[PDB]
């Protein structure tokens, strides 16, 4: 009943309106980080939409459904990030990703720094598939901002 | 109260601009799901 796409995820409960996020509607399934809405109820216009699944390690949660993103990074082709930063236009961005080398193995990341709001665009291959959500990440010696391609389980 | 704004399709860009670094960073990710670099 929603249209599929990349969406803003705003609040009123600050200072003027506020972007604290952002998310993908795909399959009748919002998709976000739990950091940014912490497991909150979002409305979509006049309606509302309900959590379903998260988890605070992987940062991840669903609205209406199901985690419905499964396409992963290659390991070999650039990606692009389609970053929508607080109060601009969407833009892609492309980019190799690079590596986030953990105990329990190896994801892909992407080396691009930008607002806190900007948390939760997807990350897309070039089939036009959402690989993961930015926006979890890390800084590293030279202080530039490296974030995991998050991608959750379908 | 947070509400959702609609801001694109999600779809590739041909004329897109490439940048960014391809970092190889061993890191940990911890409990309270924060990464951090060992
Ligand atoms: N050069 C930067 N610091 N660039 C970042 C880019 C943010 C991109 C979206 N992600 C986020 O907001 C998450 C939220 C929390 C998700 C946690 N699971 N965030 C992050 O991952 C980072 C990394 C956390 C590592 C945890 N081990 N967290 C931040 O920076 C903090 C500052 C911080 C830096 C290093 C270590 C710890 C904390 C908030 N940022 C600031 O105070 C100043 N920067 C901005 O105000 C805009 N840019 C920025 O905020």
């Amino acid at each position: 009943e929603t249209t599929d796409g990349v969406y803003r995820v705003m609040t009123r409960r600050l200072l003027g309106s506020t972007q604290v996020g952002v998310g993908v509607m795909q399959e009748g399934v919002f998709h976000t980080m739990w950091h940014v809405t912490k497991g909150a109820a979002l409305r979509s216009g006049e309606g509302r939409l309900d959590p379903y699944w998260g988890d605070v390690k992987q940062d991840l949660v669903s609205y209406c459904g199901p985690w419905k993103l499964d396409a992963a990074w290659d390991g070999l082709s650039e990606v692009q990030l389609l970053a929508v930063p607080p109060g601009e236009r969407a833009k892609n961005i492309q980019t190799l990703p690079g590596i986030f080398k953990t105990k329990d193995g190896d994801i892909g990341a992407v080396a691009l720094d930008y607002p806190a709001g900007t948390s939760g665009s997807p990350i897309l291959d070039k089939c036009g598939r959402v690989i993961g959500l930015y926006g979890n990440g890390v800084v590293i010696k030279n202080g530039s901002y490296v974030s995991a391609i998050t991608q959750g389980k379908r | 109260d947070m509400y959702i704004e609609r801001a694109g399709d999600i779809t590739w860009e041909k004329d897109a601009e490439v940048t960014g670094n391809s970092p190889r960073l061993d890191v940990a990710l911890d409990e309270s799901g924060d990464f951090s670099l060992v």
